[PDB]
């Protein structure tokens, strides 16, 4: 019937020059051709963390440290504290 | 396949590809730990000997 061609041309003309083909906008004044791929390119970027999580910053954290090559000094300190703890046993 | 207009999957793929070697693992527990352990067995054998002879006495 009339609708069988009218609505198909309606949904094949305006959507054609609305997106996918990505050129011009006939039905309504605001264009989404430069809105969804350009202005909304930073949309999720604004929603998410930018320059930290989107770029996955290669934060090279300081490597795990140690006793800094502590000499026998800490050894006899441990000896002394163990001795004074065990003296009252 | 989920994303159609990705424009970012290649960038993140490359970023992870270049990130897996984060840095060299330390694995250097051989400068104060080793000295502590050496003293450990030395005076531990000393204490074992002294407690043994005390038990015999």
């Amino acid at each position: 019937q009339d609708l069988y061609l009218r609505e198909l041309k309606d949904t094949k003309l305006a959507p054609s020059t609305l997106q996918d083909a990505e050129g011009n906008v006939k039905p309504w004044n605001p264009p989404q051709k430069p809105n969804l791929p350009e202005l909304e390119l930073q949309g999720p970027e604004a929603l998410k963390a930018y320059t930290e999580q989107n770029v996955e910053t290669a934060h090279v954290a300081k490597e795990s440290e140690e006793g800094e090559s502590e000499p026998i000094e800490e050894d006899w300190l441990v000896l002394d504290d163990a001795e004074e703890t065990k003296e009252s046993h | 396949s989920v994303l159609k207009n990705t424009s970012v999957i290649d960038k993140i793929e490359s970023y992870v590809k270049q990130y897996k070697p984060v840095k060299i693992d330390a694995s250097k527990q051989l400068q104060v730990i080793e000295s502590f352990e050496k003293h450990a067995m030395t005076n531990a054998k000393e204490t074992e000997s002294l407690v043994s002879k005390e038990l015999k006495d």
